[PDB]
C-alpha cells in the first residue's frame, strides 16, 4: 500500500507528458495527418 | 560520488553563459529574422 499510491502519482505526471507531446506535434507539423487534411481544408474554400 | 557530481554540475553551469565569442557579426548575425520577418514569414510557424 505504501508503494500503490507512488506508481499513481507517476500516472498523473506521465499522463501530461504524453498529451503535451501530442499536442507540441500539431502546433509545428511534426503530425503528417493533421497537415493533409488542414491542407485538404484550404484547398476546399479556394476552389469553392 | 556525492562530492564529485556537485562538483561536475557547478562547472557545466557556466557554460550556460555566453562568452564575446558567442557573438560575431561575420559568424553570424541575429538581425537575419528580420529578412525572414519583412514580409517573408507570412504565418505564425518556424518553418522558414
Amino acid at each position: 500500500l505504501t508503494l500503490l499510491n507512488q506508481e499513481m502519482q507517476n500516472l498523473g505526471i506521465e499522463f501530461k507528458k504524453y498529451m503535451s507531446a501530442q499536442i507540441n506535434d500539431v502546433v509545428i507539423g511534426n503530425d503528417r495527418e493533421f497537415d493533409q487534411d488542414f491542407t485538404k481544408l484550404k484547398a476546399r474554400m479556394v476552389a469553392r | 560520488t556525492k562530492a564529485l557530481v556537485n562538483e561536475a554540475r557547478t562547472e557545466c553551469d557556466r557554460y550556460v553563459r555566453e562568452s564575446p565569442r558567442f557573438y560575431d557579426e561575420g559568424t553570424f548575425s541575429i538581425y537575419q529574422f528580420r529578412q525572414t520577418l519583412q514580409q517573408t514569414s507570412q504565418g505564425y510557424d518556424a518553418q522558414a
